[PDB]
């Protein structure tokens, strides 16, 4: 029961790691894409 | 038909259950006071669903244990 207590309270944790990071990629993407289309 | 004292014999036997290793299962009827019917009514009824024979199970001198006291432990780590 405790393994699995802080295996879902880690899990939960990386989601929201992973998630924050495709968000900063995309906005990096979305940048990127700004400045490089300016001309 | 010994005309030893409960507390003599009780403490001899459970001497010899814990360090010789025999069988506590027979030793229940040495006791004075108990027969073979306490003894039948101890096997029918020793792991019993119900919460009275649990809590008596699995006590601890610092109250109830097993299940009953890993509840708590894992709340509490949780």
């Amino acid at each position: 029961q405790i393994i699995e207590a802080q295996g879902d309270v880690q899990k939960d944790l990386q989601d929201a790691q992973a998630k924050a990071q495709a968000d900063l990629a995309k906005q990096n993407a979305a940048a990127q894409q700004r400045q490089a289309v300016a001309v | 038909t010994s005309v030893r004292s409960l507390a003599q014999a009780v403490d001899a036997y459970g001497k010899a259950a814990t360090m010789l290793g025999m069988p506590k299962e027979f030793l229940w009827g040495l006791i004075p006071g108990i027969t073979k019917t306490d003894v039948e009514a101890m096997r029918q009824h020793f792991n019993d669903d119900d919460e009275m024979t649990q809590m008596l199970l699995w006590w601890t001198p610092n109250g109830p244990g097993g299940e009953f006291a890993a509840e708590i432990e894992v709340d509490s780590q949780t």
